[PDB]
Parts: structure tokens; sequence; C-alpha cells
């Protein structure tokens, strides 16, 4: 029920390799 | 395209839910994501994302082949509106173009290129 809110440095790894 | 997440969760719920959310996270773009019908592909655990509006749909697959742990060998296909949409859009300009009316944004996956197949 709870939102999965992705941190900040999970989403520094997806910037990273792309 | 058939969600689950909407057979199971009435229409006044969603939307009540979906307005309290774009509130406390106005910077954050509410995504749900589903599996496709009839994929043959890992499940996902949870259904329901805060992500940026500023990601891009290519740093979302990212992010999702890694919790249903495909390798890069594998393949993920995104569906919005029976679409795939661009790669190099922004989750912000798919929920503009493309939320529903419950103030989600609905993406389907799948290992194959077309929804359904
Ligand atoms: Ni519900
Ligand atoms: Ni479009
Ligand atoms: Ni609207």
């Amino acid at each position: 029920e709870e939102w999965v809110i992705v941190s900040d440095e999970e989403i520094e790894e997806a910037r990273q390799k792309a | 395209m058939k969600f689950v997440y909407k057979e199971e969760h009435p229409f006044e719920k969603r939307r009540s839910e979906g307005e309290k959310i774009r509130k406390k996270y106005p910077d954050r773009v509410p995504v749900i994501v589903e599996k496709a019908p009839k994929a043959r592909i890992g499940d996902l655990d949870k259904k329901k994302y805060l992500v940026p509006s500023d990601l891009t749909v290519g740093q979302f697959y990212f992010l999702i082949r890694k919790r249903i742990h495909l390798r890069a060998e594998d393949a993920l296909f995104f569906f919005v509106n029976n679409v795939i949409p661009p790669t190099s859009a922004t989750m912000g300009q798919l929920y503009q173009e493309h939320h529903e009316e419950d103030f989600f944004l609905y993406i389907a996956y799948s290992d194959e290129s077309v929804y359904g197949l």
C-alpha cells in the first residue's frame, strides 16, 4: 500500500548507467 | 489496457489517494507499474512508485530492470496507452500527457515489444 520513494543515490546510479 | 490495480481499488479511492500524493510530493510523479498480460518475465513485488519528474524513461528502465533482476542481455519494454514511450522523454512529460483521471501514470512492462503478445 505504501509507495516506493526511490532514493537520491539509486536515482544517481540510474543517471550514471544511462 | 487492463491493470489489476484498477480492478482491485475503485476509482474514487484511487482518485482521492492521487490528490493527496500529488500534494505531498509535488516534485514527484506517481507511477503504477504492472506486468503486461501474457508476459514471460519477473514479477514486480511493488506497484507504486514516486519518481522525480525530470527522470528520463531510459533511467526508469534501469530502475525497473534492477528490481526484476534482468541481465542487460534481457529485454524490457514499457507501454503507456498501448504505446512504447520515447526513451528520452521524462516522467514529468509522460505524466502531463498520459496521467489518468486518478492522477496516476500507468505503465505496463513486458519482455515483448507489443503489449499483450
Ligand atoms: Ni485501495
Ligand atoms: Ni505521447
Ligand atoms: Ni487530468
